[PDB]
């Protein structure tokens, strides 16, 4: 195969779109209890 | 039309030429070349006198001029171009008669029924034969009924009222190209394939192997001028051809690699940039060539570089 | 049988859904065509014309090369031996399996990934359908070895616009893919690394309209321009010098420009034009401009007296001469009977061109099934 | 050729209702009050309408020359705490005697009914099976569904059908005439309608053969 | 301005356009061509949809 | 070489790139492994949007019938207009923004229906049966493509890397690229493009 | 059911025997069959580039450095550590030593980046 | 032998199964490049190639999608020139389609072949 490969050594066109990159930045041991987190989204998030 | 009134006269400048050369063979060119243009205009001036309907009735009287057996050749050779043309156009329509899909289908019936080879092209041939006559008798009412309603509409308005050849038109997969900013978009998208280094070298085939493989045998001393312009005449390299004749000699001789490069410093088809002459003067502080060093810097300096 | 184990190897045939491909399998001659594999692809073409449940056919060539011609060689050698009988059955071989393609019943496909030279044009360019490859180079050196373009060549280079057929088969000139198709010898083009993508979805097509076949090659081809240093864009050029009677007047109007304004063309025009054996520019000349008008089976049947007629010495030995000299003794310095060209006269093309069947041999005509065929091209 | 009218007739009433209707509930949104209740009236009475208009594009069909026969009715019983609850089911097959095969399972209170339902719908599942010159299988073929094999052997012209009920009748209805069966494990006849119909698609036709492999299928007697 | 302009653009050079094969960019095709060559069609006369900013 | 020009085309809208982890059936579709994404081969998402734009533009000869399901709100007015422009006046906005919800909308589309309020607005099925189904859903919402192979309609749909097989292989023709906005309209400007190029060859 | 085959050969071996009506889509079915492409053997290989080992400390070389995609330009306009790689590959490319080219590299840059400060000194001029 | 035959026979097997392109068998035996030749030559298989065959081999076998099993036998079975075509009725699961691979004095033959030759011997296995 061709053009992919040539065109594999030009710009940069392996550039991660926003939705993935913005999905890797939701991401970044265990987590917050239940008794705890729930404690949390009934103080917050109500609006 | 104009087709078949060029190739009309085509093969009549062909064939009548031949004919007056052994008719008059006392007459030279220049004559025979006289008599074919009074000929080619008097026969255009009887197809627009009487069309070709006129040229395969019934022979005329000749012209003063000319005697009466180079009209009966002139009658001869029209009917023999006449023939020709109906062949040609009858074989080409059998030609897509034969494929048209009534007769594929009737042809598969008969293949699966068991008829195969020699009968089986004798039905396909008579079922498209049978299909131009039905054909041509739906043509042949279409005329009539064109010629009718001409004439019809015309008597109506009037109680009312008181060689030589040579183009190239670019069409692929049925698309065409005509255009002028066609050959714009190819010249500028191909400016920019040599420019990123995407463009690929030739291929060496015939006569230029051997050249290759003689200059894997030059020798030490040896001037390459000759064998240089031999192949830079087969095998008009660009940059890209000349950098892969450079990279097959580096691996077919050292001192035939180092003695194109220098016969070649200058050459606008190369493309010479600062990275050949980092490149050569690199290779030549690696070989301890010190005299060779001022020789391309010398050659580096002489354009303006420094 | 037990005999035919070399030419079952030399062409392999290839089968699919519903088509065979016949693939050239001579590697040592560069796919150069013999009588046994000339007679073995009509054997093939015949059979898959005549079965029903084979819906279109195909030629390949393996290796660098698609086919470089005919076996010149074993032909010299059977006239040094004596006798014509060889070559004559070789010949009538190889102008049938042509008309066969020319009138054949069904699709056919021809790939050309590699060069082409000589016959091998001739028995594909005919076809139904042509795809060119990147590496396809195609070209007729036959003036330079004292032959003329046999096999049909005298129709398609005939039929090209302009006096490009002229220009190509007395200069000998190499054509690229693009350039093929510009002209229209080519139908398809396609890229070397793309080819096992063609090649398998034409294998699994079970289809057997032309439209279909036409619109999947479109599908998976390439789109191409030709360059600005592309031989099209000369065609006013080869108008301009090509266009007179004689060869005589061609050369001197060449070397006046030549002289004159020093075009570069004109005098690679002019390398190319002087090699050649100067009897059979003559009998080229004359071939293109008359079977610009004639049908292909005309134009078979009259390159098969001039072939009938260079190979049995009639006027010169200009055959054997630059098949020795260009194959055995690699001199690459061959020398004519008529060592100029002017000495040449219309006696000696005229016997080229002779209607042999009229001495009462019917063995000096070819013969075609043209009643049992109807040829249509 | 009255039948493609009658659908057409039915065509254009109901584009016509859907545009009439397209047209109230444009207005709907922008109208309030009492005058919204009779929009809200008035489309009521044109949906009423058009599923009137709707169930009548729904006759079924049946092919003339094709037969149907039935395979099983079962009564089949669901508990309840006022009772038992019992209800039917019939399993049916059709064929056409040249080489289309179908079959339908269905449910009703009544054994009639059932047959009824199952007689509709055995049209919707059609098969079409390849016969070797009208009387046989190509070749032997043995095939399993769940615990049901199922094993055929084809024979020359002069022998017979030599099957169970079941398989006798699908093979008869698809159009076979020479052919050996045996069924082995269990025989449920669910599962052997299935199982025959699972061998009958699995059987590779020279043709097949020639298709997948490119080369040429001859019969021996003549070569 | 001509002092502006000249000093904006040594923001840019060491290869000011770069893109060694952003061919829409150094030729001059239009979209209605790209589409054109897609397809296999001739596209004259043809109004297909609005663009995409409108 | 055109066809250079074409690929970056396809490159420029973004539809190389997509997500990490391709199953086994993609990777006849897939170039390789970059920056945690699986890239696609424009040059097979090329000759798959030749196809299916030929069928959809061979329809139109003979008379055929095509339905448009969109379940992403990001190409609402894109697929809006293309099934305007080719479905004609036979279009209904409120059944093609909400009959794709229904549970069996084809397998059974000559069920009654019932007026009772605003609701979110009354749609009957459709009166005639598809030929083809054009499907603009990645996170499979609906049962289209599973009713659509039930009752043998061709589909016409935009395959992501993580398709499941299920669903694949009822899927005729498969598009394989990223849906992107640039995407997604060179798609229905290539659909629409052709149709209407076709029905012009009848005087239409 | 349980016939086998796909959508068009399926449809073709049940129109062939006369078990069903011919469907509208069969003709552009055969007039436009559906894609094929061969066999793969399930292996995706990873690409990778001459200049990756040169673009990885590219990232520790002027440390962090430019960001030309939040600045959403194009796919093709290089991106720093690309240009730098490209250098680096066609410097090294003639022989040079590998960390003189570094470092013949790494002054260039910082020329670039004193550049860039004085464009924007004389920006605030002209400002 | 026979384990090793088996081996790359049911190896083959399993990458049809999953539509690959290429497969590798490591060990091999001149037994099982003819083996090999006969389903080339019967167009069950693409190509083959042998790697380094008198120290360490290794063949690459290229499919197509068309051979539904391959069996070869773990036991001794004779078999004489007449008794091939029996057998044959009896061997293959649908007695059509499919070929048994005998070797012989004169070769590794199948079994048409072989009743040809007028010949028999050891049954190696069966493709179909
Ligand atoms: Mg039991």
């Amino acid at each position: 195969m061709h053009y992919m490969g040539l065109f594999s050594k030009a710009g940069n066109i392996f550039r991660q779109p926003r939705a993935m990159q913005a999905s890797n930045a939701m991401l970044q041991s265990k987590i917050f209890v239940g008794g705890l987190s729930p404690s949390t989204d009934v103080e917050l998030l109500k609006e | 039309e104009d087709g078949t009134t060029n190739e009309f006269l085509s093969r009549f400048v062909w064939i009548m030429r031949g004919k007056v050369s052994e008719a008059y063979p006392d007459c030279d060119k220049k004559m025979i070349d006289g008599m074919l243009l009074l000929i080619v205009e008097k026969v255009v001036e009887e197809i627009e006198r009487g069309g070709f309907n006129k040229v395969g009735s019934a022979p005329p009287s000749p012209s003063s001029e000319f005697s009466d057996d180079l009209w009966a050749t002139i009658w001869e050779v029209s009917n023999t171009v006449l023939k020709d043309m109906e062949k040609e156009r009858k074989k080409e329509k059998m030609k897509q008669y034969v494929q048209s899909p009534e007769v594929m289908e009737m042809c598969r019936f008969a293949g699966e029924i068991g008829i195969r080879g020699d009968l089986l092209r004798e039905l396909r041939f008579k079922w498209a034969r049978e299909k131009m006559d039905d054909a041509e008798f739906y043509e042949s009412l279409e005329q009539q009924r064109d010629l009718d309603n001409s004439i019809r509409e015309s008597e109506t308005v009037d109680g009312e009222v008181e060689k030589r050849k040579g183009k190239l038109k670019y069409k692929i997969y049925g698309l065409e190209l005509s255009d002028p900013k066609w050959v714009e978009m190819a010249d500028k998208i191909h400016e920019a394939e040599e420019e990123a280094d995407w463009r690929e070298p030739k291929p060496v085939t015939g006569k230029c192997k051997l050249v290759m493989e003689k200059l894997e045998s030059l020798q030490e001393g040896d001037d390459p001028s000759g064998l240089l312009a031999e192949w830079a005449e087969l095998l008009e390299p660009n940059r890209v051809d000349w950098i892969a004749l450079i990279n097959q000699l580096r691996e077919g001789n050292t001192h035939a690699y180092l003695k194109v490069a220098e016969g070649v410093l200058d050459e606008k088809s190369f493309n010479a940039s600062i990275s050949d002459y980092s490149k050569l003067i690199h290779i030549h502080a690696k070989e301890n060539h010190i005299e060779d060093v001022e020789r391309i810097l010398k050659k580096m300096s002489q354009n303006g570089i420094f | 049988s037990a005999s035919d184990a070399d030419v079952q190897d030399q062409v392999s045939v290839e089968g699919k859904a519903k088509s065979r491909a016949a693939i050239l399998d001579r590697p040592s001659s560069l796919n150069a065509l013999s009588a046994p594999m000339v007679g073995r692809l009509k054997r093939l073409y015949e059979s898959w014309e005549e079965n029903p449940a084979i819906s279109f056919v195909l030629m390949k060539g393996s290796g660098k090369t698609f086919c470089s011609g005919a076996d010149v060689l074993p032909l010299y050698h059977s006239i040094n031996e004596g006798n014509t009988e060889e070559c004559k059955h070789f010949f009538g071989s190889l102008y049938n399996f042509v008309y066969l393609q020319g009138t054949y019943l069904k699709p056919n496909i021809a790939i050309m990934d590699g060069v082409t030279m000589g016959c091998g044009g001739g028995i594909s360019i005919p076809g139904m359908f042509r795809v060119a490859t990147d590496k396809t180079v195609l070209a007729h050196p036959e003036v330079q070895i004292g032959f003329h373009p046999d096999a049909g060549a005298s129709y398609y280079l005939s039929r090209l616009p302009g006096y490009l057929g002229e220009y190509l088969a007395l200069t000998g000139q190499k054509l690229d893919g693009v350039e093929m198709i510009a002209c229209g010898l080519a139908t398809h083009f396609c890229l070397h690394s793309r080819l096992g993508m063609v090649e398998e979805r034409i294998g699994k097509l079970l289809t057997d309209d032309p439209t279909v076949i036409e619109a999947s090659l479109a599908q998976y081809s390439d789109l191409v321009y030709p360059d600005n240093t592309s031989v099209l864009h000369k065609i006013e050029m080869i108008d301009r010098y090509f266009g007179l009677d004689t060869v005589e007047e061609i050369i001197e109007a060449m070397e006046n420009e030549v002289a004159d304004s020093g075009n570069e063309w004109c005098k690679k025009t002019l390398k190319q034009v002087k090699e050649a054996s100067p009897l059979s520019l003559k009998i080229t000349l004359q071939s293109i401009r008359e079977g610009r008008f004639q049908t292909l089976d005309q134009c078979l049947t009259r390159e098969y007296r001039i072939s009938l007629c260079g190979v049995s010495k009639t006027v010169s030995g200009d055959f054997c001469e630059g098949i020795r000299a260009r194959l055995v003794d690699k001199d690459f310095a061959p020398k004519w009977d008529p060592p100029r060209l002017e000495d040449v006269s219309k006696d000696m093309v005229d016997c080229y061109f002779s209607p042999a069947t009229d001495a009462d041999d019917s063995e000096s005509e070819l013969k075609l099934p043209t009643a049992q065929r109807e040829p249509y091209f | 050729d009255d039948m493609k009218e009658r659908d057409d007739i039915l065509l254009e009433k109901l584009n016509a209702i859907d545009k009439k209707l397209e047209s109230k509930l444009s207005e709907l949104d922008h109208t309030f009050g009492k005058k919204g209740k009779r929009l809200e009236e008035e489309i009521r009475d044109l949906a009423e309408e058009r599923n009137a208009l709707t169930e009548k594009k729904r006759q079924p069909l049946y092919r003339k020359g094709y037969d149907v026969h039935v395979i099983d009715v079962k009564k089949v019983a669901k508990v309840t705490k006022g009772g038992r609850v019992e209800r039917y089911t019939a399993l049916m097959v059709c064929g056409n005697y040249e080489g289309v095969i179908g079959y339908a399972k269905a449910k009703a209170e009544t054994g009639q009914s059932a047959m009824q339902k199952a007689y509709e719908k055995c049209f919707q599942n059609l098969h079409y099976i390849e016969r070797h010159e009208e009387h046989t299988i190509a070749h032997a073929i043995q095939t399993s569904y769940k615990k049901t094999k199922l094993y055929l052997w084809p024979a020359p012209t002069t022998t017979g059908m030599k099957a169970g009920r079941v398989v006798k009748t699908m093979l008869l209805l698809a159009g076979f005439k020479n052919i050996k069966s045996k069924v082995i494990g269990s025989r449920n006849s669910y599962n052997t309608v299935k199982a025959v119909l699972k061998a009958l698609n699995a059987v590779e036709t020279p043709k097949d053969v020639q298709e997948k492999f490119g080369r040429t299928v001859v019969e021996k007697y003549l070569l | 301005l001509f002092e502006k302009e000249e000093k904006e653009l040594t923001e840019v050079i060491k290869g000011p356009d770069r893109a060694f094969g952003d061919l829409i960019a150094k030729s001059g095709i239009t979209d209605e061509m790209l589409d054109s060559l897609i397809a296999l069609k001739d596209f004259q006369g043809v109004q297909g949809l609005p663009p995409l900013t409108e | 070489t055109l066809h250079g020009a074409v690929i970056q085309k396809l490159l420029n809208t973004g539809s190389h790139l997509g997500r990490r982890a391709a199953e086994h059936h993609f990777k006849q579709y897939a170039y390789g492994t970059r920056n945690g994404m699986t890239i696609i081969d424009s040059d097979k998402t090329l000759i798959c949007l030749r196809s299916a734009a030929s069928f959809v533009a061979n329809l139109a000869s003979a008379r055929g019938n095509i339905f448009f399901v969109n379940t992403n709100p990001l190409f609402d007015e894109i697929v809006e207009l293309t099934s305007r422009r080719i479905q004609g006046d036979a279009y209904n906005h409120n059944r093609s923004t909400n009959l794709w919800k229904m549970g069996g909308f084809l397998t059974n589309s000559y069920s009654p229906k019932k007026f009772r309020s605003r609701h979110k607005k009354l749609c009957f099925g459709p009166t005639t049966m598809p030929d083809c189904v054009v499907v603009f859903d990645a996170e499979r919402k609906s049962s289209v493509v599973l009713e659509a192979a039930k009752l043998q309609i061709p589909v016409v749909a935009i395959v992501d890397p993580n398709v499941p097989l299920e669903f694949f292989e009822k899927i005729t023709y498969p598009v394989p690229a990223r849906d992107s906005v640039k995407f997604v309209y060179l798609f229905c400007n290539v659909i629409t493009k052709c149709f209407v190029a076709e029905q012009m060859k009848m005087g239409i | 059911s349980w016939m086998k085959g796909d959508l068009l050969s399926k449809t073709r071996r049940l129109v062939g025997g006369l078990a069903t009506r011919e469907p509208v889509w069969l003709k552009a079915m055969e007039a436009s069959p559906p894609p094929v492409f061969p066999r793969s053997n399930g292996n995706l290989k990873k690409i990778v580039l001459p200049e990756d080992p040169y673009v990885r400390r590219f990232a520790r070389k002027h440390p962090e450095a430019k960001l030309v995609e939040p600045n959403k330009v194009s796919a093709f306009i290089p991106d720093p550590a690309r240009v730098y790689g490209c250098r680096v590959l066609e410097l090294t490319k003639n022989g040079i030593s590998e960390d003189d080219a570094m470092s013949v590299a790494n002054m260039e840059y910082l020329a670039e980046r004193k550049e860039k400060k004085k464009a924007y000194k004389r920006l605030k001029e002209l400002a | 032998g026979r384990r090793i035959l088996n081996d790359a026979l049911r190896t083959i097997v399993n990458a049809e199964r999953r539509g690959k392109a290429s497969v590798e068998l490591k060990p091999i035996s001149t037994v099982m490049s003819s083996f090999l030749r006969i389903m080339k030559e019967k167009g069950y298989i693409k190509n083959f190639q042998v790697h380094d065959p008198h120290r360490v081999g290794r063949i690459t076998v290229d499919l197509q999608g068309r051979v539904n099993d391959c069996k070869a036998l773990t036991y001794r079975q004779d078999v004489k020139a007449k008794e091939i075509e029996e057998y044959t009725e009896r061997t293959l699961p649908t007695r059509q389609w499919g070929y048994v691979v005998v070797t012989t004095p004169d070769g590794i033959l199948d079994h048409e072949e072989a009743i040809k030759r007028n010949v028999g011997g050891q049954v190696l296995g069966f493709f179909y």
